[PDB]
RNA sequence: CUAGAGUAGCGAAACGGAUUCGAUACCCGUGUAGUUCUAGUAGUAAACUAUGAAUACAAUUAUUUAUAAUAUAUAUAUAAAUAAUAAAUGAAAAUGAAAGUAUUCCACCUGAAGAGUACGUUAGCAAUAAUGAAACUCAAAACAAUAGACGGUUACAG
RNA sequence: UUAAGAGUUAAACCUAGCCAACGAUCCAUAAUCGAUAAUGAAAGUUAGAACGAUCACGUUGACUCUGAAAUAUAGUCAAUA
RNA sequence: UUUUAUAUAUAUAUAAUAAGGAAAAGUAUUUAUAAGAA
């Protein structure tokens, strides 16, 4: 999705909106650390 | 570009924007939101319609009744609901003719 | 050394190539679906032995 | 223009010289073709040929995007007096450190003076320079008064 | 998110068949086979139900 | 050994000549007062007073 | 999913060994069909002495009526069938194994497949099966 | 290590029996924690291939291993694993498709000992884990291989 | 207010920002440099005595007049002697 | 190779045929410079 942003920004925003995600969720560094699983209540 | 001191730490001012990628990234965002809403609504309408069709919902028995006929009233009702060939024409034939084309 | 390395594909050549590729895709899809229909027919031929009642 | 690919080609030619194969294949690109032509003009390579991944072209084949992936440039190596003519092939300007020299520094390098830790040109050696997407020997680039990127050494 | 919910719903609808089969297509194919053979109704319905259960 | 590792501070150790007479504070010599005169025994294989 | 069940039913009545296997087959088949299942085949293996004097609950068994059931069904009711089998005193031993249907929709049991008959269509032979 | 349950065998510690100049050890008996399960803390091993990852190339043989064919036979072709090698490299042992020819990135090292020690800081319920010196002493210290001696080192003969 | 910009200083009202593991903030140390000196094949490394350029200081700290320019080796006040 | 022939259904299988030969005498400055030993 970051490549899609670098290539076709309009389709990038369309796709992330359709999939239920935002720009921050794609661009920001992400690890499935215990902090994420606690904050978002994965379990 | 260089400028008089405008604050403690600010000594430069923008002069022009060669690439408007940052500007476009918000216009496209809003447009994507607006378009996704309407496309969602349309596809949800289609799904609800299909649910209604499946709610409304015997082809073998019906076709056999037409075949044996070749009684009159039920036959007419089934007609409203080579005719056997038309009612059983399969999408695979369309694929075959398209491939040949 | 100072001339183009390759000859660019014309739009007409690209159209013909795309038509060939689409035909290949649709052909493979067709054999897949027809094989699936054949398996369905073979299963129908033996559905009588299967107990559902 | 990948300097990585030129390094790979240099190592490939060195390996081929060690095992003494009479023919070898390298990627078919403008930079590689110009580099091979420059080596051939100096006499380091016996022959240039255009071909596929399997071998030289039996008949002339036009180069198009359809077959570009499978195109190769086949070079014939020379072994004279029980010694390889093309013995060592190295890079001066590496991808991590790229060296662009002005003309006067290029003359100084040819004249025995070490410039930016590059060993000076040796008598029977050839140094290749790239200027305006054209590959030439250092002497020509000096005669053309062109500032350029100093790529490789062939001794 | 509308898209994931729609896809999950369509998966969870009744009379959804696996292995790339479509219920209407299967019914039409079975009727075509019966017509071709013609050219016991509870037993034909039993074959249909067994096929649907297997492919459900 | 990599270029970026040399950039960050990697390189040959300095041939730094450590001072063998630190207490003089980089002076050719210093005046002093004798606290005691001591007679030591040298390390073997040397022997003397 | 196609599941092959191999049950080892106990023989208590020396005069009619098949009765208990009949009752068990009826129960399992009824469960499978009433929970949206299909019973493709029931292969009646014979009476065989068990390899050892196997023990279920307090009774000790030396022989058993072996039987096989090939049935297409879902995972949940398959686990339910297994649970009913394990607690039933009649079933000395039970085992359910998946028969994969990724390539061919119709497959025979392990016994017929080992004999050489890959499918049940081959089992019932092929005449006027090209319709 | 922290809570619960479990505890058949094994078994730190402990209690005794032997051996011994002495036994604080090896051997023997009873055996606590632990080994086990669940819910956690911690994040160290000779955590080793003592060999970071990716890419291009590099001469053979033999087996397998996995595919693709062609009619068991083509000692069939394409790949990877394994073994021995050529060149190459190396202080050598040796590596051998990497310890070779090249490119890119990261981590690490700068004599032995003091020392992974002290102090401080961070985290953990704690044991501890991470980070991590300096003074002083010395001309040492280590790796591979060579020839010897030696072994409560093997086998073969006389 | 200045001849002059600016949180430089003084006042007012808003925004939540700014720097930082490519090392902030804090601490220790240090006058800086050259077509100057030493050394090296050179890149560099060391010095900053002597020649030359810049800065700061004239026992310590703050402020004031004059002035174009001074917190002046001035004046006032205090500290030290 | 190329071209053509016969035969067979624009193409395929067989057979023949190949244009690349030119000669002549005479016409320095090179650079900067890295040594180890017990
Ligand atoms: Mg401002
Ligand atoms: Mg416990
Ligand atoms: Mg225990
Ligand atoms: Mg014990
Ligand atoms: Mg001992
Ligand atoms: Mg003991
Ligand atoms: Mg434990
Ligand atoms: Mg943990
Ligand atoms: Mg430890
Ligand atoms: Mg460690
Ligand atoms: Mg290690
Ligand atoms: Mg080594
Ligand atoms: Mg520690
Ligand atoms: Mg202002
Ligand atoms: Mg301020
Ligand atoms: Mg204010
Ligand atoms: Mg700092
Ligand atoms: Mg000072
Ligand atoms: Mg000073
Ligand atoms: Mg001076
Ligand atoms: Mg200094
Ligand atoms: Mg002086
Ligand atoms: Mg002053
Ligand atoms: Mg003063
Ligand atoms: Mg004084």
């Amino acid at each position: 999705l970051r490549y899609l942003k670098r290539d076709n920004p309009e389709k990038y925003y369309w796709t992330i909106q359709k999939l239920g995600l935002n720009d921050a969720a794609i661009t920001d560094e992400f690890n499935m650390d215990r902090r994420y699983m606690q904050d978002y209540e994965f379990f | 570009e260089a400028t008089r001191p405008l604050s403690k730490r600010k000594f430069f001012a923008i002069a022009e924007i060669i690439r408007n990628k940052g500007q476009q990234f918000a216009l496209y965002e809003s447009e994507a939101q607006l378009s996704v809403a309407k496309e969602e609504a349309q596809k949800a309408k289609e799904f609800l319609d299909k649910r209604s069709v499946r709610e409304n919902k015997t082809l073998l028995r019906d076709i056999r009744t037409i075949q044996d006929a070749l009684t009159p009233k039920e036959l007419l009702e089934i007609k409203q609901r080579e005719t056997v060939r038309q009612l059983l024409q399969l999408d695979i034939s369309g694929l075959e003719v398209n491939l040949e084309k | 050394m100072s001339q183009p390395l390759l000859r660019n594909r014309s739009p007409e050549e690209s159209e013909l190539l795309k038509l060939k590729r689409n035909y290949n895709r649709s052909l493979l899809n067709f054999q897949a679906h027809k094989k699936k229909l054949n398996e369905l027919l073979n299963l129908y031929h033996v559905a009588n032995e299967f107990i559902v009642t | 223009m990948s300097l990585v690919k030129l390094a790979n080609t240099c190592a490939h030619l060195q390996n081929c010289s060690k095992v003494r194969v009479a023919l070898t294949s390298i990627p078919y690109t403008k930079l590689q073709l110009q580099f091979a032509y420059n080596l051939y003009q100096q006499g380091f390579l016996s022959s240039l040929q255009k071909g596929s991944t399997m071998g030289p072209d039996k008949d002339f084949v036009e180069v198009t995007p359809d077959n570009i992936s499978t195109r190769r440039l086949w070079v014939g190596l020379k072994y004279r007096d029980n010694k390889p003519v093309l013995s060592s092939c190295k890079l001066i300007s590496k991808p991590n450190s790229r060296i662009h020299l002005p003309m006067e520094d290029m003359k100084k390098l040819c004249s025995g003076v070490t410039i930016r830790n590059i060993k000076p040109l040796q008598p029977g050696e050839l140094i290749l320079v790239r200027a305006h997407n054209n590959i030439m020997d250092i002497n020509e680039a000096i005669s053309k008064k062109l500032d350029g990127e100093v790529l490789c050494r062939v001794k | 998110t509308p898209f994931i919910t729609r896809i999950m719903a369509e998966l969870k609808e009744p009379l959804v068949l696996s292995k790339g089969y479509n219920i209407e297509e299967v019914d039409k194919f079975l009727a075509a086979i019966e017509s071709a053979k013609r050219e016991d109704i509870e037993k034909l319905e039993d074959r249909r139900e067994a096929i649907l259960r297997i492919l459900s | 050994a990599t270029l970026n590792q040399i950039k960050r501070g990697s390189g040959p150790p300095r041939r730094k000549k450590i001072s063998t007479a630190p207490q003089l504070d980089q002076c050719p010599q210093r005046k002093g007062v004798v606290l005691r005169v001591m007679v030591l025994k040298p390390k073997k294989p040397n022997s003397a007073q | 999913m196609l599941y092959e069940l191999i049950g080892l039913v106990r023989i208590t009545n020396s005069n009619a060994p098949k009765l208990e296997a009949k009752e068990l087959s009826s129960t399992i088949g009824k469960l499978i069909i009433q929970n949206r299942g299909v019973v493709r085949d029931i292969v009646p293996m014979g009476i065989r002495y068990l390899p050892k004097i196997m023990k279920k609950d307090q009774e000790k068994h030396f022989r058993a009526y072996h039987f096989l059931m090939l049935f297409d069904s879902s995972a949940a009711v398959q686990s339910e069938i297994l649970r009913t089998l394990k607690k039933d005193p009649r079933v000395i031993r039970s085992s359910i194994v998946k028969v994969d249907l990724d390539k061919q929709l119709d497959r025979a049991s392990s016994l017929h497949r080992s004999l050489g008959k890959k499918s049940i269509l081959e089992l019932v032979n092929e005449d006027y099966q090209s319709i």
